[PDB]
């Protein structure tokens, strides 16, 4: 068993973690000897200095001591981690600044046992007390059409209902009073009885047993925190251990056939009925479907602008390139990814036709001319029932940015028709098809020149329509300059 | 090989603390220039050099030594033997200009109270 | 993005609009002789 | 003249410390093997092979 432990250990730092996370529930003792090897391994790192390793045994810590059913009192394992985990404050940032929230989250677990994976699952749930109240849900935005079959059946799957508010106070309180005594109390007797009483009185027990834990968590020393907590749950009270695993969590499987995010408002009309808080939408994500991004892009802007969904909820993004295995992983994935990565959005400086001035972002591409034209009439529909391009003369000054801060600047004066801006500090592609000679047939010459600052300057009689990042349905014209630099709800990434 | 340019930098800086960030240094063009500890004033067409020193969430101090007996010293006190004193005192007899090989050196070291 | 004009029986205004759901009536007999708007007739919430 | 008026080794390590009360690190406490990042060279005027050499 160890040596099969290690072979997998060997193998999963290279579906071989649900393959870890799914050999050690079986058996109660599976879950201390694993521990031991990944400080073994983590010592070596300490040891060496091989930077690129310490992430995922700081997870796969977090992930099994959060599943172990019951740590021994005898057995010293979180000391020994906790020392091990000490000397890497000595390490370049990020990697302190992960053993440091390991270290936290490892007196969490000193002193109050199970109350990292209390709060968890209380959250999750939505099971929560009056006193530490919240909530996490799941919404899975998918489109019929371009999801998998497969997919579309782990969904289904994970959307039903599967515990109650009864069955889920049952085993809270198994797992809270199993963590604490060990083998020593009886779950057979205490589930039999537990079942009996009703949700009330479950729900009372319930919420003594969280501010119990987490009071005890609060206490500054560990050694009596452990007795403290004992003597309380025997107050408000060998065998075999039992491997108690995560309850799934609630999930909401609504069709997005869209492209923009406004289906989420709609959803949180059924929310003023179904209640800080947090919400999942695991976005599940095509090639094309660039426009995800594209609706990114409103709701960070639009809702840090006109707060509607944040009010009560901190969103939280995910991305699937598209129990069964598919249904565990992805669970997991959601549960234990907590690092979001944020993509680059550029900054638009615009002076309208009028005069008026407000700073823009254009996320994905910038579109200008013919291009923004043949968008606006794409998204006139009758208009485009009842509706070649005159070039439009822009002065632009492109300036070649580097870390240096030596600008080396450029400009020239030109007639094109369209200009679109295209990604590749970033670098931005750049097409400029000019009218080498106007008419109902322009001289088209695609210039592409790598620009990472721009400023486009428009005669005030010529308005040029601007398109940013493909939206079709919100192109601007009447601008006579505009000048282009590189400038809650992340996106979220393992790794 | 022909060298062009070259920089200095000190990674402890004058307060006793060690260098983290990004620095851009100018290059001087190609002695006690070659140990040189300053910036090219040429900022507009001189060689510029990027690098990066890893962060650290606190800062990297450097203690004070502190003064302790030395008793490898103190009570080591007997008139070596002849032979090591003669070869100790014909190889501080040289001028200034003579590169002490490493045999040197390691005699000297433990020798650091005759 | 004009969509529609109008010549007035009078002679002396012209109206016109489109996409900007805004009915701009100009004034040919101008105090100036010049071609100004007279009016920007806005408060319909579609394009007219 | 206006301008007016302008520690040890035990005190500077993270070991026998909680880590609460943590403000600054020893340099003698970082076993790591130095290492600096270089980005690149730019030089904005023409003057092959060239290769920088840290020592």
């Amino acid at each position: 068993t160890e040596d099969r432990i290690q072979h997998a250990l060997e193998r999963c730092l290279h579906l071989n973690c649900w393959s870890l996370q799914e050999l050690v529930s079986r058996d109660p003792g599976h879950f201390l000897i694993l521990l031991e090897q990944i400080l073994q391994k983590t010592r070596e790192v300490q040891e060496k200095g091989t930077y690129d390793l310490l992430a995922p045994l700081a997870l796969l810590f977090y992930s099994t001591v959060l599943c172990t059913p019951h740590f021994p009192p005898d057995s010293d394992l979180l000391l020994k981690a906790a020392r091990t985990y000490h000397r890497f404050l000595t390490w370049p940032v990020p990697y302190c600044s992960i053993c440091q929230e390991l270290l936290t989250f490892i007196d969490a677990e000193l002193k109050a046992p199970g109350i990292s994976y209390q709060r968890l699952v209380r959250a999750e749930q939505g099971l929560s007390t009056r006193s530490h109240r919240s909530s996490t849900v799941t919404v899975l935005l998918l489109n019929p059409v371009e999801v998998q079959a497969e997919f579309l059946d782990v969904a289904d799957k994970l959307s039903t209902p599967g515990p109650s508010p009864h069955s889920a106070y049952i085993t809270l309180l198994l797992h809270a009073f199993q963590a604490t005594f060990g083998a020593h109390c009886d779950l057979s007797g205490l589930h039999r009885r537990l079942q009996s009483k009703t949700l009330a009185e479950l729900e009372a027990i319930f919420t003594e047993t969280a501010e119990a834990q987490e009071l005890a968590s609060g206490i500054g020393d560990a050694a009596e925190a452990r007795q403290w907590l004992r003597t309380k749950l025997q107050a408000v009270g060998p065998g075999k251990l039992r491997t108690i695993p995560i309850p799934v969590a609630r999930c909401y499987t609504y069709s997005w056939n869209q492209d923009s995010f406004d289906i989420l408002q709609e959803i949180l009309l059924k929310e003023q009925e179904l209640l800080a808080s947090t919400l999942r939408v695991v976005v599940f994500g095509s090639d094309r479907i660039g426009k995800v991004a594209r609706a990114y892009s409103n709701l960070r802007r639009l809702e840090n602008n006109r707060p509607l969904l944040t009010r009560f909820f901190k969103l939280q993004f995910f991305y699937v390139p598209v129990l069964p295995i598919l249904a565990d992983m992805l669970l997991y994935y959601c549960r234990f990814a907590a690092r979001p990565v944020l993509l680059q959005v550029y900054q638009t400086e615009l002076t309208f036709i009028t005069g008026e001035k407000t700073t823009e972002i254009f996320i994905h591409s910038l579109e200008l001319g013919h291009s923004a034209a043949t968008r606006a009439i794409k998204a006139s529909g009758p208009g485009s029932k009842r509706l070649e391009a005159v070039p439009l003369t822009l002065q632009i000054i492109y300036s070649k940015g580097a870390i240096s801060g030596r600008s080396r600047w450029s400009n020239m004066e030109k007639l094109c028709t369209s200009v679109n801006l295209s990604k590749a500090t970033e670098a931005l592609t750049l097409n400029l098809t000019e009218v080498v000679k106007r008419q109902g047939f322009n001289q088209i010459s695609t210039s592409q020149i790598k620009v990472d600052k721009v400023q486009i300057i428009g005669s005030n009689s010529c308005p040029f329509a601007v398109c940013l990042d493909q939206d079709e349905r919100k192109i601007l014209q009447s601008v006579i300059r505009c000048e282009v630099s590189p400038c809650c709800l992340p996106i979220m990434t393992f790794s | 090989a022909q060298l062009l340019y070259y920089v200095n930098l000190l990674l402890i800086d004058h307060r006793f603390l060690l260098r983290h960030g990004e620095y851009v240094l100018h290059m001087w063009q190609l002695n006690a220039d070659k140990l040189t500890s300053a910036t090219n004033p040429d900022k507009e067409n001189s060689m510029s050099i990027s690098i990066l020193l890893d962060n650290y969430c606190h800062p990297i101090a450097l203690p004070k030594h502190r003064p302790t007996p030395d008793p490898e010293g103190d009570r080591v006190r007997a008139e070596m033997p002849n032979q090591l004193r003669k070869q100790l005192e014909a190889i501080i007899a040289t001028d200034p200009l003579n590169p002490l090989t490493a045999e040197d050196k390691e005699l000297l070291w433990h020798f650091r109270y005759e | 993005w004009v969509m529609t004009c109008a010549y007035a029986p009078s002679g002396n205004y012209v109206a016109c609009g489109g996409l900007d759901n805004i009915c701009s009536i100009y004034n040919l007999k101008t105090r100036e002789g010049n071609v100004r708007v007279s009016r920007e007739l806005a408060g319909h919430t579609g394009y007219l | 003249e206006e301008w007016p008026l302008v520690g040890y080794h035990e005190q500077l390590t993270i070991h026998g410390k909680d880590h609460e009360s943590v403000f600054t690190v020893s340099l003698w406490d970082c076993d790591r093997k130095f290492r600096v990042k270089i980005r690149g060279i730019d030089i904005p005027v023409l003057p092959l092979t060239v290769f920088v050499e840290a020592n």
